[PDB]
């Protein structure tokens, strides 16, 4: 109904992946952690 | 059932199942007002700030939240506390650099690098531009195009130190 989504422009292929992504494999160790619990 | 329990480290214990979860766009959405109200509390950063970690979950996996996570971290980059010293503000508005700046990576690029502009014009002092540029050469790989270029260089004239701004302006003008 609301019609199709258009993915963004990609301007520039990223060298790297950014700290966000590093900060959530950091805090995937404490999810791991509760899976062990 | 998380949200109205007033959760910090509870948060932590089940990140898993809302990473999980949050890929669903409403309960992004919900759980976006629900940390936008506790963290707009005064002084709520000088007890935990997990909650600024989950915005990198919402606006990488979800595009159109893009303008919202940087709409709330306008208010957030404008946090001042008598308590955390200006050192701790700054402490914080870094960190919210780097979220905008990741945010930034996902293609919200030009209303970004304006409010940058518009707030160093204003606020922002020049460390925290500086810090923002270190942190954008750091992490941005070229071509860079010109739509981010004339708003990015001409606020980087301020500075030439993070070197990495030196060859970012040669490339940029050449």
């Amino acid at each position: 109904l609301a019609g199709p989504l258009t993915p963004p422009v990609k301007h520039f292929q990223l060298k790297r992946k950014p700290k966000s992504a590093t900060l959530r494999a950091e805090l995937l160790q404490k999810s791991t952690e509760t899976a062990q619990q | 059932n998380l949200c109205c329990n007033e959760n910090a480290s509870e948060l932590v214990a089940e990140l898993s199942t809302l990473y999980q979860c949050i890929r669903f766009p409403v309960v992004a959405m919900g759980v976006l007002k629900w940390v936008d109200w506790t963290v707009s509390e005064p002084r709520y950063f000088q007890l935990q700030p997990v909650h600024l970690a989950l915005l990198d979950e919402i606006s990488t996996c979800h595009q159109l939240l893009h303008p919202q996570v940087l709409q709330l971290l306008v208010k957030l980059f404008e946090t001042e506390h008598s308590q955390l010293d200006v050192m701790e503000q700054l402490e914080l508005k870094k960190t919210l650099l780097d979220r905008m700046v990741h945010l930034l990576s996902r293609g919200y690029v030009l209303p970004v690098v304006s409010y940058i502009r518009k707030c160093l014009e204003k606020d922002t002092d020049i460390s925290l531009i500086r810090y923002f540029v270190t942190e954008v050469l750091d992490v941005i790989a070229p071509p860079y195009t010109s739509d981010f270029v004339q708003l990015f260089l001409p606020i980087l004239e301020n500075d030439s130190i993070a070197d990495p701004v030196t060859e970012f302006i040669a490339h940029c003008k050449s």
